[PDB]
RNA sequence: UUCUUCUAAAAAAAA
RNA sequence: CAAGCUUGAGUCUCGUAGAGGGGGGUAGAAUUCCAGGUGUAGCGGUGAAAUGCGUAGAGAUCUGGAGGAAUACCGGUGGCGAAGGCGGCCCCCUGGACGAAGACUGACGCUCAGGUGCGAAAGCGUGGGGAGCAAACAGGAUUAGAUACCCUGGUAGUCCACGCCGUAAACGAUGUCGACUUGGAGGUUGUGCCCUUGAGGCGUGGCUUCCGGAGCUAACGCGUUAAGUCGACCGCCUGGGGA
């Protein structure tokens, strides 16, 4: 999983109050920051599917909070993909 | 009736031979959990005690074995 | 199961005492279990029928224990 | 996850009666108060009480009549699968007048006589008997 | 890697390719380059001792580093390169004191990587040690047969031997072949195998890829004449006879080692 | 970084050669920012079996704090050291420091 | 330790 | 549609248990083979035999070596996983679950045709590996016959790397999520309080086994892990054979 100094850095980077860390912009950057940090050992282990089970999972969960922040305010959303560099 | 929730330790030490050859047969085996009263989770980490010491030579993986 | 007679011992009570040191040890079981193939379903369902009857058995104590024959 | 607290509601009561308890407790709704006041003006449940300010809870005291529960039979009509809508000309007698129809008409929640008797229909929530 | 050729044609159908993003896409390196003449099959009293040799496209000579000697002196890989004379790719090595060299690649080799022989390198893929000092079981590879000969054995794209035994003055290898064999203590030896080791895997596809590498068809006994061949003969198909070569010998099964000098260093036949 | 329990058996041959040993690992570790919390040389010892015909081997146990980069190399150095005949390299979850039970 | 098979038609009581 | 709220849902801090998954080493027992020492007329197998292995020295026993597969004891109606399934030990990367105190976002939720992924064993392709077991096959028995059950051998396969196939009594013959409804004895895993006055007592969570009340069910049974009382969504059935 992510390390408790890395979760720290993204939460300061990201928060609005700087110890919020539940927020939609936190957890996506959270989510985000582990699939690319996964992105080096599913390249290697290619057959781990119970953990990529687990990424999936998490892939699904970011795309249902994206969604939501799309419908709830569209320029917290737009600003969050540019900063992540998201696609959709 | 197991010993070591008595003395609440909190892992059990493969190098602490003493105590282990207690929980041994004379063949190398390993006693089972329902004779000797230990609870699982220590009989657990009780076993890989055991296995560690016999792969460190310091107990036999049988009576035989020379 | 090593036995090693001692001094002043019959031979007949060292022979016992191999012998159930041997029946401890279950060296005959294992033998017998293992010479033949045994899958791992038939294993599993013994196991689950040893269980039953082990459980069965004890309920079956408790209930008798109860009530009286005559 | 929890999609109808109304049947919910007539579930709890329903289990209430079955098991014998004296009252039952839910979290509240101005809907779920609103029926409660009329099954107590009608006289199936002894009395409602809601307490709380942030997540109020309401309790239910039941009622029972020589030995046995007095609602025997409650069941949810409009359930979120499929809504009934029926026209105040139409408006169902549930036992032959003796038990009640909870419908939800425009000027509060009612009873199906006093619906009636008002002239005008509306949603039909749930049957109690 | 290797990629499947699509249908377009004949010849073409069957094809797969192997190719090597790494390898060097220019020329070899002009002071190791030397003349290699084709011969067709031929020694130097002009007769074919040898059929089914000859065209193909030309080729030059790479002086690969077998026998190994620059000892202590640490070199650096430029680049991988392929060569025609051998199966197996080579590498362009360049040491220390500016002298650049083509040594065999191993299985692991890319640009950039250190390399050292002698009897202090280090235990890692392209290193040489003489083999007192290898540790038992490795997979070694360009194994010398005499002490400062140069490398013989396992030298195709992915061959290797293992190390099972040492003895005093002797070790015991198991050859690429099955076959066990004893060899001194002091060759020389490269750690690891040999990289080229999907190039088995390849289809040629069509006859003229077999006449590009100077290989001429062949032409099975049984076709030819009584006069030409043992196997000749037959109004139709007859091969009423136990095959044997166009000299008479019999080849299914019939031994032909003669050497009674290197017997004693076969420890046990292949299988 | 992580804590990491070592424990290496030599040849008895090779008994004078441990001081040496015991110097050249430790001095690994602390070029790469490590620290050692234990070390307790145990000597000679009487084998349960025969490992590799021999009875009797010299156990060496050392509770170091190092980063997995030195302790991988160390594993190797162990694999190709003929003297040392096993090494089992444990990670425990915190340093422990307390003298083992086979001091007394 | 082995030990196979017997086709094709039945009848049944009603205070 | 707009503004909210924290109970549903999710995130962070500190821990806990686990054969959860992928990669690479390593240890011991045993089977088989090879070489040698001792030794002689049997071994192996069966209900009884015979094929087979033995005077060219087998079987037995000891030493040394090669190779492959699987990890006795622990081991438990024990644990983990969505299911298939996962069992020596060590390291690297990694998923999920649970507990105690808070803090945080604020319905972001549940299900899902079509679609996508995972999916035992057997089987297929390419390249390795092959000790034991063992479809096909051969020989020996039993029998009226024996293309079988039993015996001696034994090839694909079982093992490794990467793809294909996508099927099982793939079972709890019980789809997923949420709420309510008497209880008892355990197993396993946290955690709070009282004097831990020893392995004591009193609670409160997760998973799981057996018995049983109301209720349901054609019955057997299910019975807070429902097949009870309800709500949301999906897939499926309409006599047997044909199929």
């Amino acid at each position: 999983s992510l390390s408790t100094e890395a979760t720290a850095k993204i939460v300061s980077e990201f928060g609005r109050d700087a110890n919020d860390t539940g927020s939609t912009e936190v957890q996506v950057a959270l989510l985000t920051a582990q699939i690319n940090h996964l992105q080096g050992h599913f390249a290697e282990h290619k057959k781990d599917h119970h953990s990529r089970r687990g990424l999936l999972r998490m892939v699904s969960q970011r795309r249902k909070l994206l969604d939501y922040l799309k419908r709830k305010d569209v320029a917290r959303y737009t600003q969050l993909i540019e900063r992540l560099g998201l696609r959709r | 009736f197991c010993r070591f929730t008595a003395e609440g330790v909190q892992e059990i030490d493969y190098k602490d031979i003493a105590t282990l050859k207690n929980y041994i047969t004379e063949s190398g085996k390993i006693v089972p959990s329902r004779i000797t009263g230990t609870r699982a989770k220590y009989q657990r980490q009780l076993a890989r005690a055991i296995k560690r010491a016999r792969y460190l030579s310091l107990l036999p993986y049988t009576d035989r074995h020379q | 199961p090593v036995i090693k007679v001692r001094e002043n011992e019959p031979f007949d009570v060292a022979l016992r005492r191999f012998k159930r040191s041997c029946e401890k040890a279950g060296v005959l079981a294992e033998v017998r279990r293992r010479e033949f193939y045994e899958k791992p379903t038939t294993e599993r369902k013994r196991a689950k029928a040893s269980a039953v009857k082990r459980h069965a058995k004890k309920l079956a104590r408790e209930n008798a224990r109860r009530t009286r024959l005559y | 996850s929890m999609q109808d607290p109304i049947a919910d509601m007539l579930t709890r009561i329903r289990n209430g009666q079955a098991a014998n308890k004296a009252a039952v407790t839910m979290p509240s709704s101005k809907l779920k108060v609103a029926i409660a006041n009329v099954l107590k003006e009608e006289g199936f449940i002894e009395d409602f009480k809601v307490e709380g300010d942030t997540k109020p809870e309401l309790e239910l005291t039941l009622k029972y009549f020589q030995g046995k529960a007095v609602v025997e039979s409650i069941q949810r009509v409009s359930r979120p699968g499929l809504r009934i809508y029926k026209r105040k000309d139409e408006l169902p007698k549930v036992m032959a007048g003796l038990g009640i129809a909870v419908v939800s008409t425009s000027k509060g929640v009612m009873t199906d006589r006093a619906a009636r008797q008002a002239g005008l229909g509306g949603e039909i929530i749930c049957y109690v008997a | 890697a290797v990629v499947k050729c699509k249908p377009t044609s004949p010849g073409r159908r069957h094809v797969v390719k192997v190719v090597n993003p790494e390898l060097h896409k220019g020329k070899p390196f002009a002071p190791l380059l030397e003349k290699n003449s084709k011969s067709g099959g031929r020694n130097n009293n002009g007769r074919i001792t040898t059929r089914h040799i000859g065209g193909g496209h030309k080729q030059a000579y790479r002086i690969v580093d077998f026998k190994r000697n620059k000892d202590g002196i640490p070199a650096v890989v430029e680049r991988l390169e392929y060569d025609p004379n051998r199966s197996a790719n080579i590498a362009l090595v360049l040491y220390k004191d500016g002298e650049r060299r083509y040594i065999l690649a191993p299985k692991g080799l890319k640009a950039g990587d250190q390399i050292q022989s002698g009897v202090d390198a280090a235990i890692k893929p392209g290193n040489t040690l003489p083999m007192r000092n290898i540790p038992v079981g490795s997979t070694v590879h360009n194994v010398e047969m005499k002490p400062g000969k140069g490398g013989q054995l396992a030298r195709s794209a992915g061959t290797y031997v293992q190390i099972v035994a040492r003895d005093g003055a002797y070790v015991t290898l198991r050859l690429r072949s099955g076959e066990m064999r004893k060899v001194e203590a002091d060759c020389r030896a490269t750690l690891g195998e040999v990289g080229n080791a999907e190039h088995m895997l390849r289809v040629l596809g069509k006859a003229g890829a077999a006449r590009w590498r100077g290989v001429r068809p062949t032409v099975r006994g049984t076709a030819m004449n009584p006069v030409d061949h043992p196997h000749g003969g037959g109004e139709g198909r007859n091969f009423g006879k136990h095959p044997v070569t166009p000299w008479g010998v019999q080849t299914k099964g019939k031994k032909t080692r003669s050497n009674k000098r290197t017997d004693k260093f076969i420890v046990r036949r292949r299988s | 970084m992580r804590h990491y329990e070592i424990v290496f058996m030599v040849h008895p041959d090779q008994s004078e050669q441990v001081p040496g040993m015991i110097e050249r690992y430790t001095a690994a570790i602390t070029g790469a920012e490590g620290k050692i919390h234990r070390l307790e040389d145990w000597g000679r010892r009487q084998l349960a079996y025969p490992i590799n015909k021999l009875h009797k081997a010299h156990y060496v146990l050392m509770n170091v704090e190092a980063p997995q980069e030195v302790i991988d190399e160390l594993e190797t150095t162990f694999r190709f050291n003929d003297a040392v005949i096993r090494s089992m390299v444990m990670r425990t979850k915190h340093a422990v420091t307390e003298a083992s039970p086979m001091v007394k």
